[PDB]
């Protein structure tokens, strides 16, 4: 039951097409609870979950102000890289970051991060330790010894122990309506025939957080160690999650073949057979 | 200077019942560069749709849910056109009710 | 809540 706080951020410069968009998302686990665009009608940092939305002013005024704070670093920080690779400014360019914090079952610290990248490639991450960096290139090097300089790993590091943490635990209580209940997965299994000698089965998994589930296909009760045809889970759009998992089998003998499903809000893995 | 190919999905919400309002999902992932064109059409026509906010996974790839209220049925022709850098066409992908 | 990031590349 380990929990999460991570924040997402979005630098594109469109050279003639006017300023660099920048986006940032905030995330519990896998809950989206606050948004930033620069393109959105209102430039502020806006609610996305029932129980962020309790906060007060000042709380949307100066995160507001950190992403736009940050906006302005990544202006510049594209504008360093075009000059580090020397690369025309007429092309487009993208630079991602994602920071973060994790809390124990306990409530205790467990992890902390912040990994950065240009153009999709890796370029610079805070290690493990919150003290040191690790540079993708020589490029990236430069910028290590200046954030070393700047001693921008301690400064990170006080938050993650400090706020990110106590903020986490703070949305954890005040989200405990949606956010410390796992919602256990709605699972079906439909009947398919292709022709009058085989039939495809399919194990619907619907309705559940968080993302991660595991579908698992077994005839006679034994496992099938190949791949199976499936599909990466999907968001429902309310929150909850989607995934199926189809296998070919005889017709008549669909009896042989059952789908066992792993989930956090299942205490025990559920068992489904075609009904 | 990095470039991924879009991953599309299009799916509705709950399992889909003939002329009962739905919500149409197209789960558009594992791209880069981030900007991309996502339309959702019904029988080739626009639809006002919500696009959610940007975001990425572990191997710095985008996603993005772009979703609408529909109304599912076999006369209608609904599907996500998404335009992308690496596509060397929009690529058109049709909704399809036993998915 | 988010975080403040001053130094540059």
């Amino acid at each position: 039951g380990s929990h999460s706080m991570r924040y997402f951020y979005t630098a594109v410069s469109r050279p003639g097409r006017g300023e660099p968009r920048f986006i940032a998302v905030g995330y519990v686990d896998d809950t989206q609870f606050v948004r930033f665009d620069s393109d959105s009608a209102s430039r502020r940092m806006e609610p996305r979950a029932p129980w962020i939305e309790q906060e007060g002013p000042e709380y949307w005024d100066r995160n507001t102000r950190i992403a736009e704070d940050n906006a302005q670093a990544f202006r510049v920080d594209l504008q360093t890289a075009l000059r580090y690779y020397n690369q025309s400014e007429a092309g487009s360019h993208t630079i991602q970051w994602m920071h973060g914090c994790d809390v124990g079952p306990d409530g205790r610290l467990l992890r902390g991060y912040s990994q950065l990248a240009y153009d999709g490639a890796d370029y610079i991450a805070l290690n493990e330790d919150l003290r040191s960096w690790t540079a993708a290139d020589t490029a990236a090097q430069i910028t290590r010894r200046k954030w070393e300089a700047a001693g921008e790993a301690e400064r990170y590091r006080n938050y993650v122990e400090g706020e990110c943490v106590e903020w986490l635990r703070r949305y954890l209580e005040n989200g405990k309506e949606t956010l410390q209940r796992a919602e256990t997965p709605d699972t079906r299994v439909t009947r398919h025939p292709i022709s009058d000698q085989k039939v495809t089965l399919r194990c619907w998994a619907l309705g559940f957080y968080p993302a991660e589930i595991t579908l698992t296909w077994q005839q006679d009760g034994e496992d099938l160690t190949q791949d199976t045809e499936l599909v990466e889970t999907r968001p429902a759009g309310d929150g909850t999650f989607q995934k199926w998992a189809a296998v070919v089998v005889p017709s008549g003998q669909e009896q042989r073949y059952t789908c066992h499903v792993q989930h956090e809000g299942l205490p025990e893995p559920l068992t489904r057979s075609w009904e | 200077m990095v470039q991924h190919a879009p991953k599309i999905q299009v799916y509705s919400r709950h399992p889909a019942e003939n002329g009962k309002p739905n919500f149409l999902n197209c789960y558009v992932s594992g791209f880069h560069p981030p900007e991309i064109e996502i339309d959702l059409l019904k029988n080739g026509e626009k639809m006002k749709a919500e696009q959610s906010d940007l975001s990425f996974s572990k191997d710095w790839t985008f996603y993005l849910l772009v979703h609408t209220e529909f109304t599912p049925n076999g006369q209608d022709e609904f599907s996500c056109r998404v335009k992308h850098v690496t596509l060397s066409e929009p690529q058109i992908i049709k909704w399809e009710r036993d998915n | 809540n988010g975080y403040n990031f001053f130094s540059t590349f």
